[PDB]
């Protein structure tokens, strides 16, 4: 358990750990900022019924 | 350096990051009733 | 086939050559430096360091 | 504790500050690597950098002053000595080591030519050799040879790195930001 | 079989007990929201 | 290693009680939430 | 019979188990649902008011 | 762990399986009243 | 020693995936995407 | 409150002030690009003249 | 016969096997779904009515 | 690793526990026969 | 198992499965994502039988 | 890196791979289900 | 004769065997179910109600 | 590797378990004929 | 056996002659019309593409 | 060598479980969608 | 004539004797369905029964 | 390698084993000329 | 006749002939999946007779 | 680097190379009977 420290520096896993999540939490806001159903910041307001879905 | 210096740089930290996020809060508060984005 | 086709085949070849020439390039950058020191103890990157390497010089 | 520097704080990462002269314990930028303590040879097992006074075979070319007998000005543009005998280098012909006795002679100090700058460039006139690397009194603390006619590749590097690490440690002004 | 908390931290069995019983209580609660139609019925009848 | 053989047989009561104690008051919950809405 | 947990953590051994376990319901619970239509059924009741 | 600890952990071991097993056995005998399942 | 650094990291982890747990209940209320 | 001891409060706070201010003029220049928050156009508008976006209807 | 047990770690026999265990029901499980049409029919019993 | 006096008390179990398993899966193909045969 | 961790450096491998199965995983969400039938963020509400098909022949 | 710590080691790299795979076939299972892709 | 098993390993035998037993058994079957046409059959009866 | 006594005791052993896997087969082989022969 | 080769280096090649391997056949099915699985591999046997006669 | 044979006990059974492994999987495809 | 084997180890001569045999083995047979016309006869009453 | 009493015995007995297997085979062709004779 | 693996290297030999085989097999294959009458992750369910075949004259 | 050696080497080569040509030749007969190139 708590051995993974004795062979991974907390310091540098850390790093790592906030680098990535920082990452993939811009990249998931900037996908999703990109498609018409949850573009946000453009319709926001409409209700889910209101909402763009895909073609079937 | 010395935990007498990293008690009293903790305090001003938090104080400082609370009062920035109180001020923030405020800001979005403003800006939901001119245009509210949901 | 129909998507498939010989420029795409030739560029993934040349792609896989390139990533072993990367490699092998890297294992020659380590042979000077190596291994690296750490608080943790040695560390090295991929591709590991190779063996050592050992010249020749002329007889006196 | 064999490297005569202690880090700045406790934080990992950070800078090391020398404990005594840098320039003579090798610090920084005037670390020296540990070659090995024998002479470069030419093809013919011969040494590589000589003195111009052992082997009357080389010459200076026409139109090229003779630095010979010239001054040679420090960082505080002072006068610190006069430029007697140049070392070539063998395999490739060129200047490589200027050997400068000191205002008060009683010694005599190696120079290397990538330190050496002429006035204006080596365009108008050139009556001195400018030494932006060191000062006038660190000149008398330049490491010194086994022998008068060759030079090892351990010494060569600790001649070469002398000058350089004077581009950080000659004055302390220069190992400061400007602004 | 209190010997299987022997060598533990007490700290880290009641931190990832709150993060099984707070995951688990909100998943389900999610479930019966929408099985039951919970907000939804009252929600219509004041917002009408 | 932390929670020796008497700190773990005196934690193993608390634990037990407490999830007892938790699951009482769930059955409450279950209870009053199956006249409500009974979801068979 | 009891010689196979030699040399063993009784807390690996529990948490490979309890996790295995939690995954295996999971799966079967999200089998037997659309196998029974319990809550579409029931869902369908009170969605209809 | 050891031999003798192994003996008495298979038997804790053993008792919570059947006893897993008996409760789930009641937990399909009232499935199968409500909704069975061939 | 490497028991303090974890019950702080374990702690730590758990509580960032519940308060991310939160958002995405948040989420689905306002615009569900299955 | 120990987290000053393994980081350097000095290059914290840099670290810190750079990516708030880089995270901060990210979303006001994503603001600017859209229609409805472009406010140094139309910020004078009232929400029910605002911009709101859709999709394409069907026919 | 017994003595084919000798020199591997009893914990990788049944590591191995518990593998080779799970694999296969899974395959014959699934062969077995298509072959009788259970769950197919119940599902649609309860989908229906 | 393995021993010849450790690996006949283990062949015992597991010839038992192999043993067992067949009867517990014939029984499953027998049920499953009167339900739904496959031929 | 028996001496795998002895002569493979357990870090080491961490390291590369980690970075492996993060590689492996968006390249899988990406294909998805690029697809039609899986273009979840946009159709991710129908239904299995609304969902697009390849043309069949 | 002994045979002793080989072991521990190995104990806890197995049960945490056995869950990274439960937890893909929980997940294989549910995306099944939504939308099947065979 | 027992002589051609000599300095050879045990686990060597078994884990070939075993590969030519499973990797054979396959092909035999897959050629069989074309040949007797039998899960095709059986499914259709259970699959058209 | 094996022994040349090791070697004459896996020998037996492993003729045993090959006709016993033949025999087995054979009844297979003599359900299978009943219900659809080949050839 | 493994006295000429270091098995450790081995592996290494293999294991990484695989992935490549499995990666460069998925990836041309994948660029095919009949099994391009992820959007038509709910389609049977009948109904997959075929190339002309 | 005893480190070697034992090295070699493992990577065939290894080697003949993943193809084992890898012909189920072509079997699973070929009542998919077979490709002859 | 028993000098032929003298110098060459006994598992090479079977193994590769035994590739020999399987490969003869797999090519005669596909050379012998085409010939006589079986299973195709067979396969045909069955899977258009 | 082998020696002499090594190659005598294995020839004896790859003689044997070839033999055996010529037997089978000649079996097998008289019964698959009965059934579906190629000439 | 061993004794040419006194004279050629066998370690450094069949590392190239192994190398040499795997990109003779691979051009191979790509070859016959580049052609009309064997591409046959598209054709492969055609019997012989419906194979196409190149131009005759 | 010995006579000794491409003994033991010779063996297993030859037998590697024969089992590679054997199953080449089933591979090329299995492709003539699908689809013959003359
Ligand atoms: C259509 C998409 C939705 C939406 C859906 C979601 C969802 C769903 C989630 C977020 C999440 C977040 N969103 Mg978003 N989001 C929207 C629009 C926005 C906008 C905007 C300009 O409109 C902004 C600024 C944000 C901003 C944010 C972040 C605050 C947060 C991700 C930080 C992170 O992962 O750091 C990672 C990198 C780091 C270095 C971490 C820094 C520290 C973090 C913040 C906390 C650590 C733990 C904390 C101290 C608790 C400790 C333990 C205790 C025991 C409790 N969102 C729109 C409306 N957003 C995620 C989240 O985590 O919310 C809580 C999340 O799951
Ligand atoms: C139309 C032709 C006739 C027929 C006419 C004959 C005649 C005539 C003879 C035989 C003979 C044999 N026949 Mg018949 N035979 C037919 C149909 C069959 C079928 C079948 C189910 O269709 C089977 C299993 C057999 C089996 C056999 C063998 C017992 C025997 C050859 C032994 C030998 O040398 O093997 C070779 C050894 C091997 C090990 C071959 C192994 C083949 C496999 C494919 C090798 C790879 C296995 C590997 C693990 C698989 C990997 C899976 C993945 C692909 C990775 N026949 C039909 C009805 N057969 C011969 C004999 O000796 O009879 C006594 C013989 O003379
Ligand atoms: C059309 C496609 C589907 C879909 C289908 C699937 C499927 C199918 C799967 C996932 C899986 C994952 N999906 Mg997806 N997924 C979709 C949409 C999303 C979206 C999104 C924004 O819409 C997100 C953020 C995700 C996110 C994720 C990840 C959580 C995960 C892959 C991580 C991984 O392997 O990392 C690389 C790995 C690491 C970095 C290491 C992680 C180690 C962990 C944290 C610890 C394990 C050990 C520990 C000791 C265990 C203790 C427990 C007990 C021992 C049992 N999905 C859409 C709707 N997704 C996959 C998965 O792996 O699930 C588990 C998976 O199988
Ligand atoms: C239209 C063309 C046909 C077809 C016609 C053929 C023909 C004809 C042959 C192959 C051969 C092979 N084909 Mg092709 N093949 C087709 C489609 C495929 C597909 C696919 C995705 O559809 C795949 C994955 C393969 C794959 C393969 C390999 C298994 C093999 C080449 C091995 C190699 O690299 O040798 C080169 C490798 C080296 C020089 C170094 C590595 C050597 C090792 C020992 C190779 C091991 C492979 C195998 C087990 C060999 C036996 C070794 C002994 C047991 C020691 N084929 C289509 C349907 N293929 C060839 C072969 O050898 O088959 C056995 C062959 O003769
Ligand atoms: C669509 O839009 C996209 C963008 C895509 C979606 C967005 C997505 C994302 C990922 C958003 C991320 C958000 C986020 C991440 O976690 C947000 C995290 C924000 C955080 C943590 C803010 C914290 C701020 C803290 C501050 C300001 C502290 C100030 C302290 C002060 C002033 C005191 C200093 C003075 C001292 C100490 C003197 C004492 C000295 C003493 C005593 C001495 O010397 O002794
Ligand atoms: C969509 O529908 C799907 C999801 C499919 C349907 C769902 C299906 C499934 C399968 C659901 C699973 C349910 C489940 C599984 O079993 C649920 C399991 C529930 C369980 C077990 C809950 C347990 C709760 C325990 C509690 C609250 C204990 C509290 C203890 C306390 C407070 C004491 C604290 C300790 C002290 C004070 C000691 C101090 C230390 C001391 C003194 C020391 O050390 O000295
Ligand atoms: C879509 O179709 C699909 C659905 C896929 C078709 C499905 C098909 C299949 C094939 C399903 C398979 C199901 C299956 C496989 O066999 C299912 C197998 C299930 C099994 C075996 C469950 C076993 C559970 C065991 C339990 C709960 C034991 C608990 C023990 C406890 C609590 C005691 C703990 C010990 C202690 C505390 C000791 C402390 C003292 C110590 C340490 C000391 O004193 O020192
Ligand atoms: C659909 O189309 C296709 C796929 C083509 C169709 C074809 C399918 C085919 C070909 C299938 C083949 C199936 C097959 C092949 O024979 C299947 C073979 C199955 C077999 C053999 C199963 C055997 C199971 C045995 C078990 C479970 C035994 C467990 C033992 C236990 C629990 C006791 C352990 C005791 C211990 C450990 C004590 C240690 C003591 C110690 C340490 C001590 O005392 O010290
Ligand atoms: C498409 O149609 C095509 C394909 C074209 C048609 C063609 C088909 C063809 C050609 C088929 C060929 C088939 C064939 C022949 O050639 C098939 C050959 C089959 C054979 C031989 C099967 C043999 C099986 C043997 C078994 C199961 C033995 C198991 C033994 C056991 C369990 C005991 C192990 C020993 C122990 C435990 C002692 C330890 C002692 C120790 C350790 C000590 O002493 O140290
Ligand atoms: C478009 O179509 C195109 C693509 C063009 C068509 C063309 C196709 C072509 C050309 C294909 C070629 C295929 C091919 C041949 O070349 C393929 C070759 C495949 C092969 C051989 C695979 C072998 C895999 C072996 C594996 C995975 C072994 C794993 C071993 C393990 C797990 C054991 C390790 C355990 C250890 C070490 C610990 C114990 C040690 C201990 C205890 C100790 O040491 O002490
Ligand atoms: C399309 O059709 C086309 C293709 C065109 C038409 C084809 C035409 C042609 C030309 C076909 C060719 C056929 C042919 C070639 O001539 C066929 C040749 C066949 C031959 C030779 C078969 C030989 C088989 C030998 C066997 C089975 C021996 C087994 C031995 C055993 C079991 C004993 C092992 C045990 C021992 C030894 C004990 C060890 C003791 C030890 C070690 C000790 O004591 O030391
Ligand atoms: C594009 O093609 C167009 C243009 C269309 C036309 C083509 C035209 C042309 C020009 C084709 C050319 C074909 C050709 C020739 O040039 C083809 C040449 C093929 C050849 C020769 C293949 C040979 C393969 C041999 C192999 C695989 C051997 C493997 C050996 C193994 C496995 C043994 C391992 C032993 C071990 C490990 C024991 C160690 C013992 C030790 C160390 C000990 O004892 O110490």
């Amino acid at each position: 358990m708590h051995r993974i420290w004795l062979m991974f520096d907390p310091r540098r896993v850390m790093v790592a750990m906030v680098g990535f999540l920082a990452v993939l939490a811009l990249v998931i806001h900037f996908i999703l900022l990109s498609s018409q159903r949850y573009s946000w910041i453009e319709n926001g307001t409409l209700s889910a019924a209101q909402a763009p879905v895909g073609a079937s | 350096m010395t935990e007498d210096e990293a008690r009293r740089f903790h305090g001003y930290f938090v104080t400082g990051t609370l009062g920035y996020i109180i001020v923030a809060a405020v800001a979005h508060f403003l800006a939901w009733q001119w245009r509210p984005w949901f | 086939m129909q998507y498939i086709d010989g420029a795409q085949i030739a560029l993934y070849a040349f792609w896989l050559f390139f990533f072993g020439l990367i490699i092998y390039i890297r294992r020659e950058d380590k042979r000077e430096g190596y291994p690296l020191e750490s608080p943790q103890g040695p560390r090295e990157g991929w591709p590991a360091m190779p063996e050592k390497k050992t010249y020749i010089h002329r007889p006196t | 504790s064999d490297i005569k520097a202690v880090p700045a704080d406790s934080y990992n990462g950070s800078a090391l500050i020398p404990t005594g002269d840098p320039m003579i314990d090798g610090v920084g930028p005037s670390s020296w690597a540990n070659r090995s303590d024998t002479p470069d040879m030419t093809f013919h097992n011969t040494a590589k950098i000589v003195p111009m006074r052992l082997d009357p075979t080389y010459s200076i070319a026409k139109g090229d002053p003779d630095p010979r007998g010239l001054p040679v000005v420090a960082a505080d543009k002072q006068v610190a000595g006069t430029v007697i005998e140049l070392w070539v280098n063998r395999a490739e012909p060129q200047v490589t080591y200027y050997e400068v006795q000191l205002t008060g002679s009683e010694r005599r100090v190696m120079l290397p030519a990538g330190f050496v700058q002429w006035p204006n460039f080596g365009l108008w006139g050139n009556d001195k050799l400018l030494v932006k690397a060191i000062t006038a009194a660190q000149f008398a603390n330049v490491p010194a040879l086994k022998r008068d006619d060759q030079i090892t590749l351990l010494e060569e590097d600790m001649v070469c790195a002398y000058y350089a690490g004077g581009h950080l440690y000659a004055m302390a002004e220069r190992s400061e930001p400007i602004i | 079989m209190h010997r299987i908390w022997q060598g533990m931290d007490p700290q880290i069995i009641m931190s990832g007990l709150g993060f099984f019983l707070a995951g688990l209580a909100l998943i389900i609660h999610m479930w019966a929201y929408s099985i039951t139609g919970w907000p939804k019925y009252k929600k219509a009848q004041y917002n009408a």
